[PDB]
């Protein structure tokens, strides 16, 4: 997974197509078995499939106690003000251009990515206020939805490229430095020569995308809330299909 | 189809059966050979081919028991002649033949039997109010 | 259930319908009896129904907990805790009200900005500033709430 | 199982650096003290998380500000997000003691 | 579930009956079912009919 | 631990390797049976370990 | 454990797979019974869990 | 592979609840000298300018788990000039540090 050192205009379709996206899908699929263990789906490490009711007790017995933990930590995590150093006010842009890109209910959301997969990101892309002179917009982004590659993992604040899938699925975004190329794809996995690499220039200087790190290690392991915990989550269900099973067979005399 | 064949039969009893105890003794052998089939629980397809030494000797003894003492007899008088047979068995195979014969029975004789209590089970009852939000994978 | 063994079967003469059940007469002062002394009179256990309480106590207490409600409102009764204790214990529920109050106050606020788009209103229309107030949601007496802010 | 279930929960709340009566029992009567106590380790992972989330929101903050000109913003490493109080702290107690402060 | 960039005023017709309705009814149905858990009446994950 | 005695011993034919571990499917639905009226099941205590 | 005793075995005629298994229906209100007098239903007892 | 998966089931991150315990109690606040309130300008503006407030969490991560850690002080140069040194926290995994005693 080598970094080019700079991607051409020519270059891009081919990267995205062999190097970007079958990583992209690699750490998809991780995500996504997260993302599912902290709606209540826990890991079974006890499969007793063709029973049918015993299955319908072991559905029973699974309980959202990660889920339960991400949105208890995620509830007290919020930001009130900016304020520079030594002074009671906040500072006027940079607190305008939080309130403006309604960011006092997107941090939840940036929070809850970033304590359930270990890591989340933001976009800061250049925009235009209805006022005019120059509003930029931040946007949370999913793990699940954005790839991005640094030449240092622990010690660099933006990436070199990154890769992003638009919210609706139709298309494909690489981001780098000073350009973003914009890709249609209307099938996973599938971009047609036929469609133009449409080029747009930010002009942030950098990726613009910032993470937010759960846990700060030396090693790079950015390890989120739900897979730390899975062991005894399960555990907890298993002792419970366990009560059910109990009262279900063995309750009565 | 019996487990043991007439030949074994007459060496053991040291006879020859001719005429209607030869049909006769063909059909005590076919009876305990499904006797034995149906208490070991093996159904042999060739009965005399690869069937077990120990399964042709209860086989064996059982057939000479129902030929010898059908009438299952304790004690037999004519003259100066009397004979005192032991306890017939309660079938055709004593306990430690029935013990035999069960050896092909897994788990040491262990047997469970599965309970239920009627209801049919819905597993995915609860993931059915469910609508896909997203990109869509 | 009373169980007899050993009677006398065949009885009733061949069990009809029409009522037929004389519903013999088994209260306080009668004395059961049988003529054959073979016969046994025994009654079996029946099932304790603690634990089906204990399991429910439990289950509420888990679905209190995942809701992030308080438990004595869904079952058993609040212990006499004082202020710091009821701060803390409530503290879940309150954070998830402020969330909520959070999400649905933005969207308040959208609703009232595109309100006041419709009526012209220029200025409260672009006003992103303004947002709506909630009513307080804090689990607190009267007496500690005054004494508080009294000497704030 | 009742008491294996509440043990193991315990032992998740334990592990999630979350109060126990978050997840199973009941909180007892804990004064001033004690309750800090209880609820120090859950202060301090949020402390922390608050640390690395608003190194996070001041980096957001000086791109955006280096988005639109705002050269003093964009370079202004000093300055940092300020976050609500996640102190569990009755409203009497924390009055007092800031009029005495 | 494509979204047209404008719909004409004799397109409306063809789009609400094959693109938009149906979708409708799909999300309806699920709803339904989410209201009516919330009336009390849970799902059965173990049903014992014809008792 | 679970004791049995007066069962059918000779049984599994020279008990072999090479897994020929059925695992007698004993569940909380599962009531274990044995043909023979001399058999005999029953436990074994254990150990208090409060002390 | 639910444990029988002197039950007629040799039943369900060499047991097969393909389901077979029938589930003896067994919940509050049946009543399990057997012909054999013989036959012996009782239970063993579990481990408490406590320790 | 029936009582495996119950033995995973068993494990629990003890050892690394009781590295974070320790981590989030672990932060500095300011450099100052001897008989001084106030922060010295140039340590302290290094410290911010290479964001260690974060970095510290991992370094007395590293520190606690594998028993030491270390932080490289490498010559760099700041957006404005002059001369700012960067710190790197270096996990023990990834550096062999050779030491006369």
């Amino acid at each position: 997974i080598e970094l080019p050192d700079a991607i051409s205009d020519g270059e891009v379709r081919k990267l995205v197509e062999n190097e970007f996206w079958p990583e992209f899908v690699r750490r998809r699929e991780k995500l996504d078995r997260i993302a599912q263990w902290a709606r209540g789906e826990q890991p079974d490490y006890l499969i007793q499939n063709a029973n049918r009711e015993k299955r319908a007790l072991l559905k029973l017995a699974k309980t959202p106690w990660l889920g339960l933990v991400v949105t208890h930590f995620t509830q007290a995590l919020f930001v009130d003000g900016y304020r520079a150093e030594g002074s009671k006010e906040n500072a006027k842009g940079p607190w305008q251009t939080w309130n403006a890109n309604k960011m006092q209910s997107k941090q939840i959301a940036i929070h809850r990515a970033a304590l359930t997969y270990g890591y989340s990101y933001a976009r800061v892309l250049p925009g235009v206020a209805l006022d005019g002179a120059n509003q930029a917009e931040i946007h949370g982004v999913s793990p699940r939805r954005l790839l991005a590659l640094y030449e240092d993992q622990i010690n660099d604040e933006y990436p070199k490229y990154a890769l992003e899938l638009a919210n609706n699925g139709k298309t494909v975004r690489l981001y780098t430095d000073t350009d973003y190329y914009e890709l249609r794809m209307p099938s996973p996995g599938n971009f047609p020569n036929e469609q133009v690499i449409k080029k747009v220039h930010h002009g942030v200087g950098v990726c613009p995308f910032v993470r937010y790190v759960n846990m700060m290690d030396l090693d790079g392991f950015t390890m989120g809330e739900v897979e730390y915990l899975v062991p005894v989550a399960s555990k907890i269900d298993k002792t419970d299909y366990d009560r059910l099973l109990a009262q279900h067979y063995n309750s009565w005399k | 189809a019996g487990l043991a064949t007439i030949d074994e039969l007459q060496t053991l009893m040291s006879t020859v059966f001719e005429d209607d105890a030869l049909e006769q003794a063909q059909l005590v052998l076919d009876i305990v050979s499904s006797w034995a089939r149906v208490v070991s629980g093996q159904m042999w397809p060739d009965a005399p081919a690869n069937v077990p030494d120990d399964v042709r000797a209860v086989v064996l003894q059982a057939s000479r028991r129902e030929l010898k003492n059908p009438d299952r007899v304790i004690s037999r008088q004519m003259g100066p002649f009397n004979v005192q047979y032991s306890q017939p068995p309660d079938g055709f195979f004593y306990p430690a033949e029935l013990a035999i014969l069960k050896r092909f029975k897994r788990s040491g004789g262990l047997m469970t039997v599965s309970t239920s209590r009627g209801e049919e089970g819905r597993p995915w009852a609860g993931k059915t109010a469910y609508i896909r939000y997203g990109d869509g994978l | 259930v009373k169980v007899a063994t050993g009677i006398d079967d065949l009885s009733e003469d061949a069990t009809p319908e029409e009522q037929q059940r004389a519903k013999l007469i088994l209260a306080q002062d009668d004395i059961l009896m049988h003529g054959n002394h073979e016969a046994k009179f025994y009654t079996l256990p029946e099932t304790s129904l603690d634990g089906f309480i204990a399991a429910h106590t439990q289950d509420v207490e888990i679905l209190a907990n995942n809701a992030q409600v308080p438990v004595w409102i869904l079952n058993g009764q609040l212990a006499n805790l004082s202020a710091d204790a009821l701060t803390a214990a409530t503290k879940g529920t309150i954070q998830k009200l402020y969330e909520r109050q959070v999400t649905f106050g933005a969207a308040h606020n959208q609703v009232l900005r595109l309100a006041a788009h419709v009526e012209g209103d220029t200025e409260g229309a672009r006003d992103f500033t303004a947002s709506v107030s909630w009513q307080d949601t804090s689990v607190r007496s009267l007496a500690q709430a005054v004494d508080a802010y009294g000497k704030a």
